[PDB]
């Protein structure tokens, strides 16, 4: 335990995570660098993802655990454009060790971060544009156009054709005509390491480890001779031959009581194939193993089964064939029979293990996006960017308010809330001028990793955005030349830099009033 | 706390020397006349000598992560090539190398480097396709085409002398699959002993069992059953009972029921009409006798892996639930008879019903000849497999990659710019990879590269390197084409990996617990 | 041992006392401090602060016995009774050099708290008649507490909305059990939600999730402590069988057991079925096609409050049931909230409780949101039984600080010096105020000797004009019954620590 | 040729990259911290960087002679010698070891390399000789060029007078003696003076009158400091001390005898090398002689190039030796310290320059450029032929080895062109302190010299190209000959290495 007291807690502990913040400040906007990162564990993960490496990353000050915090909420908030967001939530606390020097009384620059929160708010308000007065079709090319933009951030942007069908077509499946309503619950991306990463397609179902015991009948039945969705089930109860789970005593009096018990299983091993043959049901799911005596009946009749498979992935088989898992052998019933459009094994790789793969053609609950890929690295950062993309259209969904992104928003809000400063004079002037201050430093930022001046082109956009009250213009992220944001697409939602601004200011004002730092063991 | 980062000073120049160390050991890998390595293993004091990266670089710890994602796209390879991959970790060490004196040169944004080999990679993929040759609209060709593919892809292994031995091998084989791509229904055996020489493919099955007591060694127009069913163990139950008995009566009573049970059991197996009976597990006492009482052959021992390739091969079905007789289907060979193979003598079957599958006899001098040739063979028919689906092949050797270079350098002049440095890096880079071939030969790498880069711009597409007398021929004359398959994901997946590496600006290593 | 022993009890209240001078008033500031279930709390009231703070010397252990005393009787400002007493043993300092007994100083703050009792009631004034009263007084009081931690902007939009829940307290009853809540993860900082009921999370999840409707008009309420799922009996389950055919009927029995059961739940027709235990996937499919709602894993402190509720109650044997056990509500509407749904319980019998819902990611924000209405409740129950209060801010102190110092001038002798110092140790609360907000302690205690004599009374101290001038006025107002045990209690707790001169540990 | 050279590529680069921020008009000076006496230097030079930092590699420690070698025929710009070198290295990995070249053969490329570098040098030499007219006006742009390397740059201007100006009075003295560089505390740089005469940092006596005019000054090499020192292994046999006391007082007046004659030269100033004691201190005041003593060595012998004077021991004769006259011997104070200021020299045998600076570290180290300027000027008056830098000389040669390479052809020709590419990696680093282009500015210079311009360059200040004779830049062909020829034989020594040998250390 030590002793600190004064500016020594008060400087150093945000110091702290201003030298931490800087560390991912190179990774901001699709220009970005990825980083390196072992696991205590010895594993490697390597991402550019600022939620990702703040998560798993051990650091000694405690502030980490708020910036730990803070990304808990957003990615239950909006968690879209993680990438972009994660270096300007820190941004707020860079500007406040300036008015210290000044004088100012910390609470005090707490509280001047509100009073100038709400009023750049209002005037993003001025801008924005409604995409949900269009048609469903104008909405669908509004998607394209932010796709282009929102879904590529991280690496595979190389080629973004292939996962803009993937995330447009993701969210088709699942919506409301009115164009409100939103699940993300459903959606689950389960992706393998092989083959290109252009081969990934739109399958919509889950993606199973497990593929058919007892290689003596055919890896995949295509079609069905019943129709109806190859009637499929699943049994809750584990499938063994019956016998009391309970403690029990045998007793055998005679040699024709033990031979009674030899055709005990005998009688039950036809009695569990017929009522399966009796309703039909292809494929029949065993959550735990399957009795061995069995695994030959099984194909004797005509009934494709696996083992072994969580109960996680159960859920989404349920509600993707509008069906219900059969609690009880003795409840087994055609009503509870499955709808499944066509199901196969992947062939993957020469032998490995092959991964059975159930799809549904038409409309489904459980939409998924198959995705191969040569990295393996590349696996997790490629799915969770897509994963973000179901909070994007939500972001759509939710607030109609779409504004247009490129940096032009903290520019557009800069001169209002200069504006507003003067009006309160005061202390708050220099306050209320210094919470837009920081936001002018997001501008400068992104102009860091692309090699452009960064103060010439953002004295370029307060000077275009003086003449016309028109947002388009904005900082270019990629080297598109000219700034205007209206003919290269680059949208943002409203909703989205909303929250994680005013998450982030709400969080910075409690941050500020740490005085001192009192650390104990667990 | 111990958390040792390096920024992008640090990190920018250990990541790329990192691939660098241990890339030097594969680059002598490369083609038929690379060579191999040697590890030195703590445990069990074993080693592994082989040319292909896959089993050297996943066992040589390693503290660099910039060839951790070398070794897992490395599956991707074992996957579709599984000969001569360690090109993937070659060529990425010299984009790597390549673009660490780009950027102490050009000095550019790491960024715009990569954005330059997103466009150097465009113009790989249309040299490819635009010189891919398909042969199989020709059936008589085709079979003749796969023995020069073969030839190609067949060389990777010390013994690749014995090739024309070998070659014979893998032509026949893939005819009797007829689009088995699965490596469980190729049988393929070891035997220690006899000349290099002396593998042949046979057509049948080759055991490595034997028969107990009386079972005759030679058993002609048996009936083959694959059972899952308990012997040896017999009574085992795993009930919830237990045994109470009033006086020693009845226990023999018990015993003599066990008797009974198989006797019963054996009666239902007699009504299959087998002269022949295989079992996962063993066989016990009783029902071996049982077996040579009824003149039926008897096999135990049969494990997981096992049990499936003796219905794969022979197109029989593992049948369990002896209450149903007729309604499975039986095995049946022409000659069961019982061979000498080197030391340990096999079991031979002769005359399969179904010829989906075959079995490839491998006889070598030395316990590293096993290991080696499984390596060679473990993508062997898959990849002659992988033809038969995908017919597009190109002349390999070295040259493809010569002539992807023109298409690299066409398309520099269109683009310009200062992106087009990156996608001459790209150009240097790919020439630098037969360069690393010739090397490998002890042969020249300067005069005869040289001469080989003019004749791709002369517009000669079949120039290639020769490997045997060191000088230029042509590949159609020496018989070494490629798929187009192949080479695709080869050239892709390198790039793709490299994109990521020149992207770590931070190493961050945590304390280890 | 001997006056260094003294001392040395002291120097431990003082690292305490140190870390609590931010913890007093609007402007002060937060402190960290981390414990061992790592949960970070930074607060600005000092109620939970002394229960999470790691004790080192033994004697600090005399200020955290004592507040948590005052945790219940006041629970809002009362860090300042520690400081108070830390004040009486740091000026006490100069007293251990002389010859005066700690007995001697016993007598000297016991003679000022005696009188500080009778002045509370004659600084204080009835209030009642026509003047601010409930939906008005409860909000005066509640703005004060709540806006000087958290949330500071937004309180008038997030103290509008507690104030509000506290409404729904009535007299006769005055119950104390009512604060109980709920503490919701996830969402904006500034939405905050009212709810009537118990309201219980998910926590777990299972196939029939989706199809779980999320809106009952009507619904009827059930507990029942049944733990549905295929699990060996309660003592023995060995039974001893003879035929074969017996031991499927076993089988059988123990399905027929289960359902049995599971039909006597769907039997009852309560639209709202709670179970104690937790709820297996055995009987999700059954239970999941009468479409009823059903909550496992639920606690045994949420089970309770529906029995306190709609008068409820839990049975282990449905024949038992009685036409009482199951009660109805006005409206049921689940919420879901970050993909977490949340029961609502509206319109019970008798409910005179409110569970405000919040959200927000931080867990230390509930901490004084709770503490909040606990003092919430105090209000309401020192405002009926006496109706008066006093100024805010913390001036009311000063008032009867001066009032000590002219009373005590004439009497005995040195125990003018005594009380003095007391009165000198309540100046200490305007003087952690004045660091905190950047103010001249020098100038502003001068003119409050002007401002508690010439200036009559009600004069308080304006944290936001950085002026002097009247709270009473303002209409912002500080509990005044709060400040009777908070001042005698600082006193026997510094007398005891006055009075051991060793510590003895063994081992 | 892989364990056998390993760090003698590698190591050799990472030293001069940590020079190579050093290198050219724009770059920085690097601090030397010495582990010991803690103290530090701040030089731009290669000559005491290379000198003080440790080398584990001898590879690197041979590039310190060759920087001693440059440092006294040069001085300035030693950098790129060194860095010149480091290239060739470079190269020598890949052709020696992936292209399977024998070290020799390259080696032997660089050989007829350097055939052909001495045949570019003097063939594009521009003669300015003859009249000195316009060629000591030509001498202020000229030595502009290698006069400040250093972030100084401001005192370029002001110097450019002082340095042509102490050439004229030197009027074609080729020793570096004959200049007088004063080191002064305080002040800026532009306060330099520079007047005929010499400043000494030492004073006069107490009664000793400020101002003489028509002053003889004569120096010597005497002793005055006591007594008579005589032989060794002397001693004193007397009575008492009656005869004692005599010989200590007598030999006082034995001194005076000598200062009798001094005062036959009739010299108004005299000066000792060794200290003087009060007694013949006193004496020089009677006779009104000023008197200055405390010189170790060099400080009578910068004085008498100064006076043009001659050492005088015996005193017998005024009638031979010399007599040294100054105008005007007056004390001037100069800063702090005073010091004794000579005006109106009997001729211009000397000359004196005064430098002025705020820091101690300028001082030392902007004594090294005028030392190394006027070495130039002393070169430029002897070899007539120049050349032009800035980039610009290194294209030049790159043509003329490209042209060698097509005649040669072969596998030399591998060897022949990293030659050329080694001399177009010294622009680039040249221009990679400034932070510009190098894609840019290296081909337009590369082109325009193929096109047959040879008058342009690479300008740092403006990042473009532009014309090298209006700038100013111009270096003689003593300068660029000793630096090409020696870099190129540098790296011909490093390359014969075939195995290290390390000895056990002490």
């Amino acid at each position: 335990k030590k002793r600190q007291h004064g500016l020594e807690a008060k400087k150093s502990h945000i110091l702290a995570a201003r030298s931490v913040a800087s560390i991912i400040k190179t990774s901001l906007g699709p220009r970005g660098l990825d980083k390196i990162l072992i696991s205590p564990d010895g594993e490697i993960t390597i991402t550019n993802d600022g939620a990702t490496i703040l998560s798993q990353m051990e650091l000694d000050n405690e502030i980490a655990k708020l910036l730990v915090q803070l990304s808990k909420s957003q990615d239950d908030e909006i968690g879209d454009g993680t990438t972009g967001v994660v270096v300007l939530a820190s941004a707020l606390l860079d500007q406040a060790l300036e008015l210290i020097q000044k004088g100012i009384h910390p609470i005090k620059i707490a509280n001047g971060f509100d009073e100038a929160a709400k009023l750049a708010i209002s005037k993003l308000e001025e801008t924005c544009d409604d995409i949900s007065a269009s048609n469903d079709e104008l909405f669908r090319d509004f998607l394209l156009r932010a796709a282009k933009t929102s879904l590529g951030s991280k690496i595979v942007s190389k080629d973004h054709d292939r996962f803009a069908e993937m995330a447009v077509e993701a969210v088709i499946n699942v919506m409301d005509k009115d164009r409100k309503d939103v699940d993300f619950d459903l959606i689950k991306m389960q992706g393998r390491v092989g083959g290109s990463i252009s081969d990934s397609k739109l399958i919509n179902g889950v993606i199973l480890d497990k593929d058919f015991s007892h290689p003596q009948m055919p890896k995949c039945v295509l079609p069905k001779e019943g129709s109806d969705g190859v009637k499929l089930a699943i049994l809750t109860c584990p499938f063994e031959p019956p016998k009391p789970k309970t403690k029990h005593k045998l007793d055998i009096s005679s040699v024709e009581e033990y031979q009674k018990l030899q055709t005990y299983e005998q009688d039950k091993f036809k009695e569990m194939i017929d009522d399966v043959k009796k309703a039909g049901a292809d494929v029949v799911i065993c959550q735990w193993g399957f009795d061995d005596e069995a695994n030959h009946l099984l194909l004797q009749n005509d009934l494709p089964a696996v083992r072994w498979v969580g109960g996680q992935e159960l859920e989404h088989i349920a509600i993707s064939t509008n069906g219900r898992i059969v609690p009880r052998f003795q409840d087994l019933s055609k009503d509870k029979l499955g709808t499944c459009s066509r199901i196969y094994e992947q062939e993957f790789g020469t032998t490995k293990d092959r991964m059975l793969i159930i799809e549904q053609s038409k409309e489904t609950k459980t939409v998924t996006c198959f995705v191969r890929g040569s990295n393996k690295m590349i696996v997790d950062e490629a799915e969770r960017a897509l994963h973000d993309s179901l909070c994007v259209v939500r972001n759509l969904v939710k607030d109609s308010r779409v504004v247009y992104g490129g940096g032009a928003a903290e520019v557009t809000m800069s001169l209002a809330v200069s504006e507003e400063a003067d009006k309160q004079r005061g202390i708050d002037q220099y306050a209320f001028r210094g919470f837009a201050q920081a936001l002018d430093t997001i501008p400068m930022t992104l102009a860091e990793n692309s090699g452009l001046d960064p103060i010439g082109t953002l004295s370029t956009l307060k000077s275009k955005q003086l003449k016309e009250k028109i947002s388009n213009i904005g900082v270019d992220c990629l080297g598109y030349g000219s700034n205007d944001m209206k003919e290269l697409f680059v949208v943002d939602p409203f909703i989205g830099k909303k929250q994680q601004i005013l998450l982030a200011t709400q969080l910075c004002r409690m941050i500020l009033k740490i005085d001192n730092v009192i650390i104990s063991g667990k | 706390d111990q958390v040792t980062e390096e920024r992008a000073e640090n990190a920018r120049l250990s990541a790329f020397v990192g691939a660098i160390a241990v890339g030097d050991l594969v680059k002598s890998t490369l083609g038929p006349k690379g060579m191999d390595k040697l590890l030195q293993s703590a445990s069990s004091n074993t080693c592994m000598v082989t040319n292909d990266g896959a089993t050297i670089l996943k066992s040589i710890p390693l503290d660099n992560p910039a060839a951790k994602v070398l070794v897992n796209i490395s599956k991707v390879q074992d996957d579709e090539v599984g000969d001569g991959t360690t090109s993937v970790t070659v060529l990425s060490a010299e984009l790597l190398r390549e673009a660490e004196k780009l950027i102490d040169q050009s000095k550019i944004h790491p960024q715009t480097i990569i954005e330059g080999y997103r466009l150097a990679s465009a113009a790989a993929l249309d040299a490819l396709t635009k010189a891919a040759v398909d042969n199989s609209h020709d059936k008589t060709m085709f079979r003749e085409d796969l023995i020069h593919i073969a030839k190609t892809t067949l060389s990777s292994k010390i013994l690749s002398q014995d090739k024309d031995h070998f070659a014979e091998l893998a032509t026949n084989a893939i005819l009797r699959l007829k689009g088995s791509t699965n490596l469980e229904h190729i049988q393929i055996i070891k035997i220690l002993g006899g000349k290099l020489s002396d593998s042949f493919l046979d057509e049948g099955f080759i055991l490595a069992k034997k028969f107990g007591n009386n079972q005759p060694k030679r058993i002609e127009n048996a009936k083959i059953l694959i059972a899952n069913t308990t012997l040896d163990t017999d009574k085992v139950k795993i009930f919830g009972t237990k045994f109470k008995v009033d006086s020693t009566a009845k226990l023999a009573q018990l015993e003599k029921a066990e008797r009974e049970k198989m006797k019963n059991k054996i009666a239902k197996i007699s009504k299959f009409g087998i002269n022949t009976f295989i079992n996962r597990q063993l066989i016990y006492d009783y029902p071996e006798q049982l077996f040579t009482d009824l003149g039926i052959n008897s096999i135990e021992h049969a494990d997981f892996e096992g049990v499936e390739r003796l219905a794969l091969v022979t197109g029989g079905e593992v049948v369990s639930t002896f209450d149903e007789p007729s309604k499975c289907k039986l095995g049946e060979c022409d000659v069961i008879e019982e061979i000498m193979l080197g030391e340990q003598p096999f079991l031979k079957f002769s005359g399969c019903k179904a010829g989906e599958a075959c079995t490839i006899v491998l006889r070598g001098a030395t316990d590293q000849t096993l290991d080696e040739a499984e390596r060679s063979l473990h993508d062997a028919l898959s990849v002659l497999s992988q033809t038969t689906k995908e017919t597009r092949t190109v002349l390999g050797g070295g040259c493809a990659e010569m002539v992807m270079s023109k298409a690299v350098d066409t398309e520099a002049q269109n683009i310009d710019g200062k992106k087009s440095l990156a996608v001459e890096a790209f150009a240097r880079a790919l020439r630098q990879l037969p360069t690393i071939l010739a090397d490998n030969a002890g042969f020249d790498s300067s005069e005869l590269v040289s001469k080989l880069r003019s004749s791709i711009y002369n517009g000669i597409s079949t120039s290639g390197l020769d490997l045997n007398n060191g000088t230029i021929a042509d590949m159609r004359q020496l018989g070494i084409v490629e798929s187009y398959k192949l080479k695709r994901a080869v050239v892709s997946s390198a790039s793709e990996a490299a994109e990521v590496l020149l992207r770590v600006d931070n190493i961050i290593r945590a304390r280890p617990r | 041992q001997g006056k260094g022993q003294i001392i040395s009890n002291i120097n431990a209240c003082v690292a305490v006392q140190e870390a609590l001078k931010p913890t007093l008033g609007p402007l002060g500031s937060d402190i960290l401090i981390v414990t061992s279930n790592q949960k970070t709390t930074i607060s600005n009231d000092g109620a939970t602060i002394l229960k999470l703070l790691d004790v080192v010397h033994p004697a600090a252990k005399t200020l955290v016995d004592i507040s948590r005393a005052q945790d219940a009787e006041v629970g809002d400002g009362t860090t300042s009774v520690t400081i108070l007493a830390g004040e009486l043993m740091k000026e006490a300092k100069p007293f251990l050099e002389e010859g005066i007994s700690s007995h001697l100083i016993m007598k000297g703050y016991r003679k000022a708290v005696s009188l500080a009792v009778e002045k509370i009631n004659e600084l204080a004034v009835d209030i009642t008649s026509e003047k601010s009263s409930g939906r008005e007084l409860l909000e005066r009081c509640a703005r004060t507490a709540m806006s000087s931690k958290l949330i500071h902007n937004n309180a008038d939009f997030f103290v509008k909305m507690c104030v509000d829940a506290v409404l729904s307290l009535d007299r006769n009853d005055l119950d104390d059990k009512l604060i109980g809540i709920k503490k919701i993860p996830g969402g904006a900082m500034e939405e905050s939600l009212f709810i009537n009921g118990v309201a219980f999370k998910k926590t777990f999840s299972y196939a029939g999730f989706e199809q779980q409707p999320k809106k009952f008009n009507n619904p009827k309420i059930l507990s029942l402590n049944v733990e549905l799922e295929l699990k060996a009996e309660k003592d023995n389950a060995e039974v001893r069988v003879e035929h074969v055919e017996d031991y499927q009927a076993i089988v059988d029995a123990e399905w027929q057991l289960i359902f049995e059961k599971l039909r006597q739940v769907e039997e009852t027709g309560a639209n709202i079925v709670l179970s104690k235990l937790p709820i297996g996937d055995l009987a999700t499919q059954f239970f999941a096609d009468r479409n009823i709602f059903c909550a496992g894993r639920v606690s045994a402190d949420d089970m309770n409050r529906v029995i306190q509720a709609v008068g409820g109650s839990i049975q282990s044997t449905t024949s038992d049931i009685k036409p009482e056990h199951l009660g109805t509500c006005a409206l049921f509407e689940e919420m879901q909230i970050g993909s977490e749904r949340y029961n609502l319980f509206q319109g019970c019998p008798q409910a005179k409780t409110c569970t405000l819902l919040l959200r927000g990611g931080a867990e230390q924000v509930i901490a004084e949101v709770e503490r909040s209405l606990h003092d919430a409740i105090m209000i309401v129950k020192r405002a009926l039984q006496n109706k008066l209060i006093v100024a805010g801010g913390g001036a009311t102190e000063m008032e009867v600080s001066k009032c000590l110092r002219d009373y005590s001038k004439t009497i005995a002798g040195k125990q003018q010096m005594i009380i003095n110092a007391f009165a000198k140790a309540l100046e200490v609360i305007p003087r952690q105020l004045c660091e905190n907000a950047g103010f001249d302690a020098i100038e502003i205690l001068n003119k409050l000797r002007l401002a508690h004599s010439k200036g009559e009374k009600w004069y308080g101290v304006v944290f936001e004009t950085e002026n002097i001038g009247d709270n009473f006025a303002k209409f912002v107002w500080e509990p005044a019954l709060v400040k009777i045990n908070a001042l005698n209690s600082a006193t026997e707790a510094t007398n005891l620590i006055l009075s051991v001169d060793e510590t003895i540990t063994n081992k």
